[PDB]
């Protein structure tokens, strides 16, 4: 679901 | 008679602040001679922003006879001035009595606990030591946003303990746990009336959040919580910002961004507002009305991305009402401004609520 960016 | 302040152990002393963080120990020290003792992460420093490190006590047979001896002969060690209590949300951990693991995030564990004096169950979330620095500097956010606050769709502060590590954040323990869990496990038995005051609450506080200028950048089904009587609140304020202008910029590195759930001008340029967190909610309404399907299945995170810039949109769930469908799709309008706000969400899912 989460993405580091 | 009565004790004398003096007299009384470190542990008991309005102005010794713990393992209080050096980011809040800046905020609390103000003036001129204000000052606060706390614990080195067994070393005692008298922080006054100078730091002083501390059987005798000097820079007496303890600290506070130390402290009163500084205060009232005004000898250098720099004078003090006035000590700084600690805040009414400061909480002992000898006050909670610890349980099972809840959940975790970014910050580590969350724990179900009590409060030792009333039996009041609780939730506790911790730090891991481990974390970068800037992270760890951010952990008392959820705290400093939270204690502003009361309303009966926001998860309440309790009190925060930070005497000692491991540093906790106290709040309301939300016994049916979270909504994308109780979307999936008793959605079949759910009716339509239920799923859409559930929707409401979470748009009343919303509502809330933008009238407080808190902008919550990570709402989800799966960050609102449900009580026994099916009342649901919204929590994980970790990633929230207060900004009185109405716009929160990214600063600097890298971010957890849950790229399903974010706004195209969020996702792309860092420019996060209420209007970003509508998304979000139209999202929300995806969830609930799909009885916790997850978005965009068949598309990964940088695929969801193009989908969406080329105006792809996430379709009307079976059975899920007109109205709402429509509200959704305002919600994803491609500009911010063309969204509505949580006050013309709220209305219209009461509106649509009263009908059924």
């Amino acid at each position: 679901i989460y993405e580091s960016l | 008679s009565m004790i004398p302040e003096v007299q009384k152990p470190l542990h008991e002393q309005l102005w010794y602040h713990g393992a209080i963080p050096r980011a809040e120990v800046a905020e609390l020290l103000v003036h001129s001679g204000d000052f606060l003792v706390r614990e080195s992460q067994q070393e005692y420093v008298l922080s006054v922003p100078r730091h002083f490190i501390i059987n005798l006590y000097r820079l007496f047979p303890s600290i506070p006879l130390l402290i009163d001896h500084l205060l009232s002969t005004q000898q250098p060690l720099v004078v003090l001035h006035r000590a700084v209590p600690k805040d009414k949300w400061v909480l002992n951990h000898e006050d909670l009595v610890l349980g099972e693991q809840i959940g975790r995030g970014n910050f580590g564990e969350v724990f179900s606990g009590r409060l030792r004096a009333d039996n009041t169950l609780v939730a506790v979330k911790s730090c891991r030591e481990t974390l970068p620095p800037d992270l760890k500097a951010k952990f008392l956010q959820e705290a400093r946003i939270l204690k502003q606050y009361s309303h009966p769709n926001i998860v309440r502060l309790i009190g925060v303990c930070t005497q000692k590590q491991p540093i906790y954040i106290v709040m309301e323990l939300v016994q049916g746990g979270d909504f994308l869990t109780f979307l999936r496990t008793e959605g079949a038995r759910l009716r339509v009336k239920t799923l859409l005051q559930m929707v409401g609450d979470a748009a009343a506080g919303m509502e809330y959040l933008e009238s407080k200028c808190c902008i919550h950048r990570d709402l989800a089904a799966r960050n609102c919580l449900v009580t026994e009587k099916n009342v649901l609140k919204i929590s994980d304020f970790g990633m929230s910002r207060e900004e009185a202008d109405g716009v929160y910029a990214a600063s600097g590195g890298l971010r957890q961004v849950p790229v399903k759930w974010t706004a195209p001008e969020a996702l792309n340029y860092g420019r996060y507002s209420s209007e970003s967190d509508v998304w979000s909610f139209g999202i929300l309404l995806w969830e609930t009305f799909s009885l916790g399907a997850s978005p965009y299945p068949n598309l990964s995170n940088q695929q969801t991305r193009e989908f969406v810039e080329k105006g792809g949109r996430l379709p009307c769930p079976e059975l899920c009402p007109d109205a709402v469908f429509r509200l959704m799709e305002q919600c994803w309008a491609y500009e911010p401004g063309q969204r509505p706000s949580f006050s013309t969400i709220y209305q219209e899912l009461q509106s649509i609520r009263k009908r059924h």
